[PDB]
């Protein structure tokens, strides 16, 4: 997984967010910790991340009704929970091909809203994307797509490499 | 909307326990199905609890379904709760499942068990005692409350695996389970057998 730390720069950068925080690291898992100008400390990559999102008053990030805001918060555990760990290492490609299926008949993870679940599961997935060979990005065409229109909404990418696809 | 359970999956506690939230703004249709039954068509194994909303989209996450149920309440986001939630996911998830794994499947006991979680349920402990309300972000008892309660209580309703030295967490923990909506998903989810219903679930599980 890219660093915590970096992860959060690179989302600061995209939201527009002119002062990055400085964060520090919690226990073994290498935790982001924030901690806040006249409230609270914040622990968790998604956690403050939403935050963020806040701070950069973009709130519509996180979703607009009562089931765009479900939606964002199981893409980001997703994020956490699946990509980040073991079902990535044992088997990326039965998570490639369910998130295949699953972006069939959507632009973005949560429908025709992007939302900040697209920007951490494109800097989450992007260590695997970059790996996949032409027939891959050809098979996973739903995926490859998706990927794309990321990678190339503005601010969001910054200093990632480019992933070349087929049009 | 339909919401898919299975007897003695863990995950289907939560969620019942939530449920209610939900009563006035939809009907929660309930049907319990088989633990191999895949009904979400994006997913290649089978996942429960899972929630088929009205829009035809899927909830296949437990703690998605709860903030969508309490959302529906007219509850508000707030970054206590996603922190609480997050923790829940990363790191109280796995310790738990190497407990209930030790405890139902390979029948160890005491701090054989004990010992995978001791970490997390003190966490919680010094949490609820830092600050001096009864609920862990709140001044009632709210979706954090619902989602840890609901992960922890197929093991801490033995008390022998609730340390003594652990007091917050002990009030805080009774005080759930002595509330009707959780009584009712603990009683409709481990049909009153203690942990002997989990037993089909855990086993198809892996080893740490």
């Amino acid at each position: 997984s890219m660093a915590a730390a970096a992860e959060l720069s690179l989302l600061e950068k995209s939201l527009g967010l002119s002062k990055g925080n400085k964060y520090s690291a919690q226990g073994e898992r290498q935790i982001p910790v924030l901690q806040t100008n006249n409230g609270p400390s914040l622990t968790g990559l998604t956690t403050i991340a939403a935050h963020l999102v806040k701070q950069a008053n973009k709130e519509y990030l996180l979703g607009s009704t009562a089931e765009e805001k479900a939606i964002v918060q199981q893409w980001l555990e997703y994020r956490v929970t699946q990509v980040d760990g073991h079902s990535s290492k044992n088997d990326i490609h039965t998570l490639l091909k369910d998130l295949n299926s699953y972006l069939e008949d959507k632009v973005y993870l949560t429908g025709y809203n992007f939302t900040l679940a697209d920007i951490l599961l494109y800097y989450g997935l992007h260590r695997f994307i970059v790996d996949l060979t032409v027939q891959e990005k050809e098979k996973y065409l739903n995926v490859s797509r998706w990927f794309s229109h990321i990678q190339h909404y503005p601010g969001i990418r910054q200093h990632l490499s480019s992933v070349v696809f087929i049009k | 909307m339909r919401l898919f359970v299975s007897d003695g999956v863990p995950g289907c506690l939560p969620v019942l326990a939530a449920a209610g939230r939900a009563r006035g703004r939809a009907e929660v249709l309930i049907s319990t199905v088989g633990p191999e039954d895949c009904v979400v068509p994006f997913l290649t194994r089978p996942k429960v609890p899972v929630l088929q909303l009205d829009s035809g989209n899927y909830l296949f996450s437990t703690s998605a379904i709860c903030r969508y149920f309490f959302l529906l309440s007219g509850w508000e986001q707030d970054d206590l709760t996603n922190q609480w939630l997050e923790w829940e996911a990363t790191e109280l998830q796995p310790a738990l499942s190497a407990a209930l794994y030790y405890l139902v499947v390979q029948g160890k006991k005491g701090e054989d068990v004990l010992g995978s979680v001791r970490r997390a349920l003190t966490h919680i402990d010094h949490s609820l005692s830092r600050q001096n309300c009864p609920f862990l972000a709140g001044e009632t008892e709210s979706l954090a409350d619902i989602v840890l309660w609901g992960a922890l209580y197929p093991l801490l309703q033995d008390p022998a695996y609730l340390p003594e030295e652990l007091s917050a967490l002990h009030s805080w923990f009774q005080t759930l389970s002595t509330q009707e909506p959780c009584q009712r998903a603990a009683e409709t989810v481990l049909k009153q057998q203690g942990v002997l219903a989990l037993r089909p679930y855990l086993q198809k599980q892996p080893q740490p």
